[PDB]
RNA sequence: GGCCGGGAACUCAAAGGAGACUGCCAGUGAUAAACUGGAGGAAGGUGGGGAUGACGUCAAGUCAUCAUGGCCCUUACGACCAGGGCUACACACGUGCUACAAUGGCGCAUACAAAGAGAAGCGACCUCGCGAGAGCAAGCGGACCUCAUAAAGUGCGUCGUAGUCCGGAUUGGAGUCUGCAACUCGACUCCAUGAAGUCGGAAUCGCUAGUAAUCGUGGAUCAGAAUGCCACGGUGAAUACGU
């Protein structure tokens, strides 16, 4: 894909793992049942302050080589085309054509 | 088919009568692969008919069977746009198949409350030539009677 | 001594023990009628011992696993026939002539890519 | 008492590894139970083989994982020390627990 | 929708603007792009121009509008009819 | 068999018959009978005036018939008068709950209107 | 309570072997190739299923997976952000799901599978809630723990042919969960409502056996979002004279 998309993905990963702990603590405060609704209101208002790119839900899986955003497989980290290409040359250990 | 390779497949006897023909009837009556329902239905109907007749299930079923089975049918044969209706004989196994199929299809089209009652009433009627199945047999016989000029 | 037998059918496997006795039949620590509510299964189980007529002259201890109802009944047939062979060899031709000895190898076919089922195809239109 | 679990994508390599492990353990003096074969794992994948459209053209692939267990009873202090130093072949995952 | 134990949802900048407007008299209409923000009773009598995608539609908050969201009063599709 | 202003059948069981009230479903009917000690499979025909009175008093605990119609009418009128998205969808006679419109949507549009 | 002591017989697991070869018998045949039948055997003539696609055709599809000749833009045809749209709606077609019921709907009780996944994960037990769920919290990197009671079936009772105790579209009210954020535009729960539909014109599709038909279960994608796709078992038919 375009280089811009790859840059955006890298930046999103950086922001997410930079703000992970603070997001965790604020979300833990909000999710609690034994608390003060004023504290919950303050925590809600504070959670919006962070940049939107710090959410892990803002990241899209992509091929490690080409950047294709469709057809991903979590086990290998590649889309279908590159999986087949590499697998046909014996570069993925233990993988072979199936028949049963 | 073009090859003529098939043979014939084995059929199991019925549960509590030791008859193959009743098993074939149950198979004809079965839907969706639910054989237990069909066998219970046919058993109930046969029991009711035996009670209302007194002979047995076996020969009562047989007597209804001679009254519906055919003896000659027609086959089409295209010549020049129209078709010859050539009459040909029927093998006994096909006689039984056609009789059972006509019986079941006639019984399925009725207005009683249960399928067992439908089947019992229809087959009791057919035992003495009053149902729609015997009417279909008569129509087939008449149509085969008309076109015997082409029976070589 | 107990005579052993093993039967397999569809996805069901059964093991059978036969000894001299007064006609008791036990399946999975239950009676014959308790295990199989279906009558066809009962005649299926009892066919072999009835062909040779040692129903009340033997005692049968059977267990089953896997599959459904008819598969378990067929496995029971196979096991009892093999145990009867192991108990007496003069009966082999008699049970072979009835088809009891052949092992039924019919399995379920796999689903194939592009088809709704093993053989059913999707609906096709010319235009 | 020792549990040892071996994992491999290929059965020949893991069989040779199990043989050398059990022979080394037995030459020390301890007794062995096994090897016991655990169920093999099969993982399957199905992918499209065309860059664009053509839905019904696909390939199917399989990965197999073989796993076996060996038990060491009455271990000697020399047995375990010879056990770590065996340096099993690459491609075989070894787990040792006590 | 929004779980009861979490309360409503409002935007901090919008809340700040609303308070600063209310405490200083009924000023000019307030431009906003926040359409996911629910309506509070403090908003009654105000005029808020909500973005719809291309322009800013003025909404005059009344007592009946409390509870819903702003975007409900700014349609985003234009349709007159067919043929 | 004269409850809340309607005639209910007499050849039916209690639970089935009581659903004829606009505002009473199966669960509410079961709860109503369970609060008055009448067996579910007992017809309206075999009941004494005291029993019908007890049923009427139980049914009076709920909003039924004309009041429910007035409620629904007032709510839908409120929606149409606000001018919200749901109000416009009510005005237009089009799906309200985000269903697809390119096709289907016949139970809300009606029979096809050709060109 | 295979629960314990125990046993390596049995199911099973996974490595290594045997086995099926027109091998034997009879007949036809041109002594040939081969064909029809029989014995033994778990299996008989390619036992069943999958993988495996010759030389080429259609200037067939893909410059948006990627790679690349030539052309084109460079304060923009490149870059960043918020909001919206891809979800519209007089209409026409393709592929599906659910029905129009008594071989059925509903209530109570009880049998029998296979295959698969699990660490920013699967999550028991106990308590609260009618419910989706919430609180506390073992075990598991797994033939050990969790997912996770299989459904159709069976026995008993009711409904007795009615647009119904069939059908579940649309609509109102009150909520749960994921997620910064459910208006446009998520899934799910509860109460209320109860539309067309009584088997479908001219036409037209699939299937030769564990197949069609019917009943359930799992996985990839995935914060959440399957009636689609890819897999797994239960029950289990009719017919093939012929070209
Ligand atoms: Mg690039
Ligand atoms: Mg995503
Ligand atoms: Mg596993
Ligand atoms: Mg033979
Ligand atoms: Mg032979
Ligand atoms: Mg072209
Ligand atoms: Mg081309
Ligand atoms: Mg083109
Ligand atoms: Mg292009
Ligand atoms: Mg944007
Ligand atoms: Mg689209
Ligand atoms: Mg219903
Ligand atoms: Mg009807
Ligand atoms: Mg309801
Ligand atoms: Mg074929
Ligand atoms: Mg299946």
């Amino acid at each position: 894909a375009k280089q811009s998309m790859k840059a955006r993905e890298v930046k999103r990963v950086a922001l997410a793992d930079k703000y992970f702990a603070k997001r965790a603590e604020l979300k833990a405060i909000i999710s609690d049942v034994n608390a003060s609704d004023e504290d919950r209101w303050n925590a809600v208002l504070k959670l919006q302050t962070l940049p939107r790119d710090s959410s892990p839900s803002r990241q899209r899986n992509r091929c490690r080589q080409t950047g294709r955003p469709h057809g991903f497989l979590r086990k290998f980290g590649l889309s279908r085309i590159k999986v087949r290409e590499a697998a046909m040359r014996g570069e993925i250990p233990g993988l072979k054509k199936a028949s049963w | 088919p073009r090859r003529r390779v098939i043979g014939q497949r084995k059929i199991l006897p019925d549960p509590k009568f030791g008859s193959e023909l009743l098993a074939k009837f149950v198979n004809i009556l079965m839907v969706d692969g639910k054989k237990s329902t069909a066998e219970s239905i046919v058993y109930s109907a046969l029991e009711t008919l035996a009670q209302r007749s007194g002979k047995s299930e076996l020969e009562a079923f047989e007597v209804a069977l001679e009254n519906v089975r055919p003896t000659v049918e027609v086959k089409s044969r295209r010549v020049g746009g129209s078709t010859y209706q050539v009459p040909v004989e029927v093998r006994p196994v096909r006689r039984n198949a056609l009789a059972m199929r006509w019986i079941v299809e006639a019984a399925r089209k009725r207005g009683d409350k249960s399928m067992a009652l439908r089947l019992a009433n229809e087959l009791s009627d057919a035992a003495e030539n009053k149902g729609t199945a015997v009417k279909k047999r008569e129509d087939v016989h008449r149509m085969a009677e008309a076109n015997k000029a082409f029976a070589h | 001594n107990q005579y052993y037998g093993t039967g397999r059918r569809k996805s069901s496997a059964a093991r059978v023990f036969i000894k001299p006795g007064n006609g008791k039949i036990v399946i999975n620590q239950r009676s014959l009628e308790q295990y199989f509510g279906r009558e066809t299964a009962r005649m299926v189980v009892r066919q072999p011992l009835e062909l040779v007529d040692m129903v009340e002259k033997l005692d049968l201890y059977i267990t089953v696993k896997g599959g459904g109802i008819s598969g378990q009944a067929g496995a029971i047939r196979h096991g009892i026939t093999r145990a009867l062979m192991e108990y007496d060899e003069s009966l082999r031709s008699e049970l072979r002539k009835a088809g009891f000895v052949t092992r039924d190898a019919r399995q379920v076919e796999r689903k194939k890519v592009g088809l709704r089922k093993a053989r059913r195809r999707p609906q096709f239109s010319k235009r | 008492r020792i549990r040892i679990r071996l994992k491999a994508f290929d059965h020949r390599l893991i069989d040779q590894a199990t043989a050398e492990i059990v022979e080394t353990a037995k030459r020390t003096g301890a007794q062995v139970r096994g090897p016991i074969p655990l169920p093999t794992r099969k993982e399957r994948f199905t992918v499209l083989i065309s860059p664009h459209v053509n839905k019904d053209a696909r390939d199917q692939y399989e990965i197999r994982t073989h796993l076996r267990l060996v038990d060491i009873v009455e271990p000697t202090e020399k047995t375990v020390d010879a056990l770590m130093r065996l340096d099993l072949a690459a491609g075989v995952d070894v787990q040792i627990s006590l | 929708p929004r779980s009861l134990k979490k309360g409503p949802f409002i935007d901090l900048h919008l809340l700040k603007k609303v308070e600063k407007a209310v405490e200083s008299g009924d000023k000019k209409p307030l431009r906003t792009w926040s359409r996911r923000s629910t309506i509070f009773p403090n908003m009654i009598g105000l005029t808020i121009a909500v973005h719809n995608g291309r322009q800013h539609v003025p909404v005059f908050v009344t007592d009946e509008m409390v509870g819903h969201k702003l975007g409900e009063f700014a349609p985003t599709r234009t349709y007159r009819g067919h043929a | 068999a004269r409850i809340a202003g309607i005639n209910i059948p007499d050849h039916k069981h209690a639970v089935i018959a009581l659903t004829s009230i606009y505002g009473v479903g199966k669960t509410r009917s079961k709860a109503i009978l369970a609060a008055a000690g009448i067996a579910e499979d007992v017809k309206i025909s075999e009941l004494s005036e005291g029993q019908i009175d007890t049923l009427r008093d139980e049914v009076a605990k709920f909003v039924v018939e004309g009041d429910l119609r007035r409620e629904i009418s007032m709510s839908i009128k409120r929606l149409m008068d606000l001018g919200c998205y749901r109000g416009l969808r009510h005005r237009r006679g089009l799906p309200v709950r985000g269903q697809r419109t390119k096709t289907n949507a016949r139970t809300r549009k009606g029979p096809r209107k050709p060109i």
